[PDB]
RNA sequence: CCGCACCUCGGAGAGGUA
DNA sequence: GGGTATTCGCCGTGTACCTCTCCTAGCCC
DNA sequence: GGGCTACCTCTTGACGGCGAATACCC
């Protein structure tokens, strides 16, 4: 009902002969032509949505994921959508500075150099997550890992210790935490708890709004990230959105065990390679959440094809998570290649001796250790002044 | 309306279009290619 | 007019070129299209240009100029070849062209090319007579293709302990078998390094298939030589077409009397894309592996040779084990009888940080007399006996003392005696 | 369908009939 | 401004019934 | 051999006769 009122005001205003102002995201379609998406509607096709014509799409070189801003006006006798008139800001940047840019393909990626510190400082019970984190699986700008891990193992807890950490550590940084295929009340707790932007698909549409957010979100990262912008990605729906892809997929005649496509896995692990560290500016890190031992085989093959993809896996046990101790994770099986390009020589050296202490110790005997060890102090830099 | 111009349904992939079909096929092409090419502001020529 | 030289330039110089060529505005426009624009405006004014690749004929007759910047793939600025000019000067996928280009005219997508200049960076009277790679004869490694550097580096101890273990010589077909996190990159980094710098004559090319595009930039910018790769965003499909194009390139370049070296590091990978891209027949074997997915593989493995008659061609592929999935165990298995050199890595010693993590004991090289002396061979075999008794961790642990005391390894068999 | 092995439904043309 | 030579090509093909045939593969890729 | 898409070549001819374009004077 609202977009109705804002509709019959904007013809009323522009009747008088005064601007009238939109924002948006781009979305061009095959045919040529794009509309500008709203954000509020979680990036939905809107009957108010702002028609862009091709010639100005061929003047700015705008491509999809382009955030633009300018003067709109009211359709006339056989249109159904807003004219774009004149462009006013894109990107949040003058169209100069934007016409001389570097594309996203032509960037070089390289390894996580920045440290990208999750500990959170303030000695609360809740940082022990962030800081048994930091210790396993230390994480850069531009990394590529995923979280595996069993349902009902914590999953939500983490990924909001996560968020909390990243909002205030790193304020500077775009968070984007993507839902797809979940519950709405969930999307809504999260929305209401996180510093940041929430775009989500829920079940209640099909698999083809929940692809065409997720290219909206991986187009707009690609053009932070060619802005020179940090954009870290939490999409806790790697696994839904596989299962999308391969449902949406055409049958092809050739399919592997667990009832995947040959041609499925493209498109996920297309948008999961995307992540990258960029030399010239910006980078991009998407931390997934893969679902293992969910009683599916194809989730199993999922899983096996996408081990071999990232640079880090954070696993977590089913006992540890039943016996209450969070984080539950599985310090064993976890931990980062390349790290020593994200910690120093002593830092590494104290990882090291950690691990070949922690390692001939069982799970949960482990867990205990470490438990009863941060719980002394209120800083890792005091652990591991003590371990010595 | 689709029903007074139908396709004769025949075995096999081809079909003998009805001529109506046709000259709407070619209306509707010959009318998006100028749609699109106005917008590229084309010398006037061509336009004519 | 070079194609290549057009490609190398950056991109600031061919927007001010094309800029002050008179065209529509460069800046908010794609380098190729500014190249494809700048040839255009160039070939107005009658001059000609010039261009070069990899020939890729395709099913239907006509092919393409693959260039090697793009990793073999599919570009708007590919040179179209006719197959009239095929027929007439019997080309085939792999032969280098040469020659004078045109641009496309009107209803046309691709350069045209007029006249052959260099077929093979050779003249075409030389290679219109040639003997087909399927018919030379094949022979047994006897070029010694030392790998130690000699200028005393830290770096040469893994260089040394490789020579120690398995020497490798022209037309080898070797394996470097080993789990993952085991330092496979470290080690394929110093043995393009040391190829490069010992034996910098020999065409040198590294294929990496479905990896990271880091380490893909990685591995450009640190070997000095030719690198062909594909990350996993790419499919399968591209995957076998960079593999035949690479091996087609190499078995024309061997039938001109090259030295061909491929340093493969995805024979694990490059055999699931064939798995992948091979049709179902209906009959699954162990693992989940095709009865006819692996003879793909197997021929591009079986491609390498020596020959007589000059050249050779050497493949060096890293096979994955360990790795949790039956299908790679199958495929090693599979590939074990197949080659014959092993150099395994140990697991166990790469968690104890001892670089090199090499399995001495079950290394070694098939007819290494052809490539080493009489003295050499007993004093090998006698540092081999005396080895043997010693674990694994413990014999790495002394070799590794031993050699850090002097700087050749003559010095070390000659103080063992 | 994931791994073989025991110790406490139409348009044009041609011919014809009345 | 009008009464009429040539003429550019403007629309009827008796009615009913029967048999048979013909029905796109092109280009630089 | 092929993708949406574009090139084949010509200023059925008689009429049966009816309304009417540019024309020649009266």
């Amino acid at each position: 009902r609202k977009q109705d009122i804002i509709f019959a005001i904007l013809k009323q205003h522009a009747k008088s002969g005064e601007d009238i102002f939109g924002d948006g995201v781009l979305e061009i379609l095959q045919d040529g032509f794009g509309f500008l998406r709203s954000a509020d509607s979680s990036y939905l096709a809107g009957p108010d949505d702002i028609y862009v014509s091709p010639s100005q799409i061929r003047r700015f070189n705008l491509r999809t994921g382009d955030t633009i801003s300018g003067k709109i006006r009211p359709p006339k006798e056989g249109e159904r959508y807003f004219a774009l008139l004149k462009v006013n800001e894109v990107n949040f940047d003058k169209p100069e500075n934007a016409r001389n840019k570097i594309l996203f393909e032509n960037l070089t990626p390289l390894h996580a150099n920045s440290r990208l510190r999750m500990e959170r400082g303030n000695g609360s019970t809740e940082d022990l997550t962030a800081r048994v984190l930091d210790l396993a699986s230390p994480i850069g700008r531009g990394q590529r890992g995923l979280i595996v891990a069993p349902p009902k193992a914590g999953k939500t807890m983490l990924l909001q210790n996560i968020a909390q950490s990243i909002a205030y550590n790193h304020p500077d940084c775009v968070l984007m935490v993507l839902l797809i295929d979940e519950r709405p009340e969930e999307v809504t707790e999260m929305q209401r708890l996180v510093k940041g932007e929430v775009v989500a698909s829920t079940f209640d549409e099909p698999a083809s709004r929940h692809v065409q957010v997720a290219e909206m979100v991986i187009e707009k990262a690609k053009r932070l990230v060619e802005h020179k912008k940090d954009v870290i990605i939490l999409l806790d729906s790697i696994t839904r959105l596989a299962r999308a892809y391969n449902t949406v997929v055409p049958a092809s005649g050739k399919v592997l065990t667990g009832g995947v496509d040959a041609n499925a896995l493209h498109r996920p692990k297309r948008f999961f390679g995307a992540a990258r560290n960029v030399e010239e500016g910006g980078s991009l890190t998407i931390i997934a959440t893969a679902l293992i031992d969910t009683g599916s085989k194809m989730d199993e093959v999922i899983y096996e094809e996408f081990k071999g993809t990232g640079n880090m896996e954070l696993h977590l046990s089913r006992k540890i998570a039943e016996k209450r101790v969070f984080p539950a994770i599985d310090y064993n099986r976890s931990g980062t290649r390349k790290e020593e390009l994200l910690t120093t020589q002593e830092e590494l050296q104290k990882m090291w001796i950690l691990r070949k202490i922690i390692h001939p110790m069982g799970e949960i005997d482990a867990m205990e250790f470490l438990i009863n060890k941060l719980a002394m102090t209120k800083t890792n830099d005091d652990f591991f002044e003590m371990m010595k | 309306p689709p029903d007074l111009r139908p396709l004769v349904p025949l075995d096999g992939g081809r079909f003998a279009t009805s001529d109506l079909n046709d000259l709407y096929r070619r209306v509707i092409n010959r009318n998006n290619r100028l749609k699109r090419l106005l917008d590229l502001a084309a010398p006037d020529i061509i336009v004519r």
